[PDB]
Parts: C-alpha cells; structure tokens; sequence
C-alpha cells in the first residue's frame, strides 16, 4: 500500500499570506491524488481533486500541483475561515489511503486571557463532590498555565484542563481547568484561587473566591 | 441537494459488532457507490470499504473477515456492520460518495458516527450550573456555563437556548478522569446588562444513555 507522508504537522502563518502544504507519496501515483479540509467537529470538505483540478464551491483561492510523489496545496491569501486540518488522498493503487493531516494555524497579536473563577454549586454539593472551574477566555498564542491554590497551598494531582482548538472566527484559544475535591475537603477551606500566567500577562492574573462569603 | 445522514453514536463492548445506518438523499443508490472511512487519533483517516450500484461489495484487506456491507435501494439505506470489535476500532465512521459513480473523490459525506468500544458500561451526564458572578464581570461582559459531570462513553453534544444563542459559545474537549468517566464544560460570554432578564439554558445531549438534561444558569441571590 502507498504511504502519504504530509509535513509539517502544524503550519503557522500570518493573515493575508500565502501557504503551502506538503503530500509526499511512497511511490509515484502520477497526479492521482485529492485534498480536503476538515474544520473542528466538521466532516471532510473536498478541495481539489486529481492534483490540480477544481472543485464546485470552493473558493478560487485554493489550489494544488505537483506530479509523481511530490505534491502541494496551495491558499492564497489565507483567511480565518481557512483554520482547519489538511489531508492528502492518493488513489493511484487500491487501497485508496490518506495522508496524517496538516495544521493551519493562523497567527494573530498577542492576547491575554479574560479569567473567571466558577464556585461550586450548591446542586453538587449535595451530593459530596466539589468542582470548581477556573475559565481562560479567548488568549492567544495557544501556551498558557494555571495553578490551583487553596488557602494559599500550590494544588497537585487534583485538576484537569481542556484547550480548545483555534477559533476560526478570532483565532484565539480558550482553556478550562477543575479542580475537584471531596465537600468533606471544600468545606475545611477558605480561600479559592486560580493563579493564570501567559505571554501577553506582565505579571500572573489570580481569581478568587472565599467559600461561603 | 446530496446529503447523507447516519445513525447516533454508540458502545459496543470488546468481541461484539458495530451497525450503522446511512441514509442519502439527492441521488439513488442504484446509480452510485457509498464509501465507508473511519478516522481516529491512531490510525488517522482509513477506507474500509464500499457498496457499489449493483450490490457488489469491496472490503479494505484488514476487515474481510468481519465487514458486511448491504443496503436497501428502495429506502436510500446503506447498513455498515462490523464483527469481532476491539479497543483500536474505536473511532468516527463516514459514509461518502464520490463525484462520479466508479471513483474515489468523496465530495460528499456524513456526519460522522463515533463508536467507542470499551468493556465499560454507559452512564449519563450529571449536568451543574456555572453561574455568573457579580465580582467577575469585566467590562460589561459576563462569563457563564455548564459543567457536564461523570458520563461514559463520548460524546455528549451542548446547546445554549436551543440553538438560538451560538455567539460566545465554548464547548471545551471532554477530559476522562480516573474513575473512567468523562467530564466537559460548555461557558458562554454575554452582556452583564442582559443578566436579569435574558435566560440562558443549557441542554446537554447523551445519545448513549438517551438522555437529554437542560439546566437553567442563573445569577444567585
């Protein structure tokens, strides 16, 4: 079976600019191969197909080359709504396979993150368990940390966090983290704290709350 | 329009099978093929196999021994069955046509159809309210949400309003925590002045479980 290598993995690129993407084949399939993107949650869209030819729909500013193993996709001028995965499809030779997929990551200025802190609700209380969640709202670039403090005491071992994918709208990133804890536990405290650090922060953002005030 | 539709997500437990139902509209399955592709965080995007016009079948090298693809014209149905399921089955299963009746160009395609396969047994959603703060809204914007508690398998799908409220909306990844369950959050900014008179209502889907749970988040007293 032929092997579709797409590289890089992620693309980062400036608004209005042109991009590139890269699909080489382990054998030469001539210029039988399709391209399609695929947005967060979405299905996959056909963007080109047989290398270079057009498809119904798509935007002209898309376009592909190449013949043999080594292939491109090409949008000029590339916009928010190009944020998305990219994959390569060969069908020179059965079975039809699919390249790993290439990120578009669209550069933008630096944002901060808008920081709330959510207690826990008095539904869950009743039941024994306290969550309480920590939201960095629409930050940008992608890196960014949160630390738990209970009473001025750094938290280990007992968070999780989630990253969005970009938005294709603002091309920031958002991210949640909950700390979970006995009520047993919640009740012996006072202070909640999620302490934020990120690029676009001189110096760390901290929420709290005092339980029960 | 061509549209193909398929079948909720599901749990199968390991050595069961999986069934899925496609549905397509806009063109007959008497005149074209359907495609069926799984994609996962593993194995990426795989071809499995096809159903073509005239009822012949190809299945992918890996899966002969444990796919079955039939249909029925009359009912624009297409069935995806599959045998003997393990752990690296687990993914999202398409269904697609190509442009032309003999070809491999998938222009259209499902919704997708998210099979888990685990040992463990299906749990609903607990779902809790976030509610906005008074001390924690800057600039006139509030930030407000839904925690979606301790449920297996993925996924859940979350609206705000019934649909009528996307603007603002973030849906984080589900997390699985050690006791093996999953957990999601779904927040929403909005005006701080529309507080006290705007409702917002989360509603939270689990086809697994057949549950639905809508939740009203409101400022405290």
């Amino acid at each position: 079976d032929i092997q579709m290598t797409q590289s890089p993995v992620i693309l980062s690129v400036s608004p209005g600019e042109r991009v590139s993407f890269s699909c080489r084949a382990s054998q030469s399939i001539g210029t039988n191969i399709h391209w399609y993107q695929q947005r967060t949650n979405g299905s996959p869209r056909l963007l080109i197909k047989y290398a270079s030819e057009s498809i119904s729909g798509i935007p002209s500013r898309f376009s592909g080359s190449g013949s043999g193993t080594d292939f491109t996709l090409s949008i000029n001028s590339v916009e928010s709504e190009d944020i998305a995965d990219y994959y390569c499809q060969q069908n020179n030779n059965w079975p039809t396979t699919f390249g790993a997929g290439t990120k578009l990551e669209l550069k933008r200025t630096v944002a901060a993150p808008s920081v709330f802190i959510f207690p826990p609700s008095d539904e869950q209380l009743k039941s024994g368990t306290a969550s309480v969640v920590c939201l960095l709202n629409n930050f940008y670039p992608r890196e960014a940390k949160v630390q738990w403090k209970v009473d001025n005491a750094l938290q280990s071992g007992n968070s999780q966090e989630s990253v969005t994918e970009q938005d294709s709208k603002d091309s920031t990133y958002s991210l949640s983290s909950t700390l979970t804890l006995s009520k047993a536990d919640y009740e012996k405290h006072k202070v909640y704290a999620c302490e934020v650090t990120h690029q676009g922060l001189s110096s760390p953002v901290t929420k709290s709350f005092n339980r029960g005030a | 329009q061509v549209q193909l539709k398929q079948s909720g997500p599901g749990l199968v437990q390991p050595g069961g099978s999986l069934s899925i139902t496609c549905t397509v509209s806009g063109f007959s399955l008497t005149n074209y093929g359907v495609h069926w592709v799984r994609q996962s965080p593993g194995k990426g995007l795989e071809w499995l196999g096809v159903i073509w016009s005239g009822g012949n079948t190809d299945y992918n090298t890996p899966f002969t021994s444990r796919l079955s693809i039939n249909k029925d014209n009359s009912k624009s149905q297409v069935f995806f069955k599959m045998n003997s399921l393990q752990s690296n089955d687990t993914a999202i299963y398409y269904c697609a046509r190509a442009l032309t009746y003999y070809d491999y160009e998938f222009a259209y395609w499902g919704q997708g159809t998210l099979v888990t396969v685990s040992a463990a047994s299906t749990k609903g959603p607990s779902v809790f309210p976030l509610a906005p703060s008074s001390k924690s809204t800057s600039g006139g914007t509030a930030a407000l949400g839904c925690l979606v508690k301790d449920y297996f398998p993925e996924p859940v799908t979350v609206s705000w309003n019934s649909g009528a409220l996307t603007s603002g909306v973030h849906t984080f990844p589900a997390v699985l925590q050690s006791s093996g369950l999953y957990s999601l959050s779904s927040v929403v900014t909005v005006p701080s002045s529309s507080l006290g008179t705007q409702t917002y209502i989360c509603n939270v889907n689990h086809k697994p479980s057949n549950t639905k749970v809508d939740k009203r988040v409101e400022p405290k007293s």
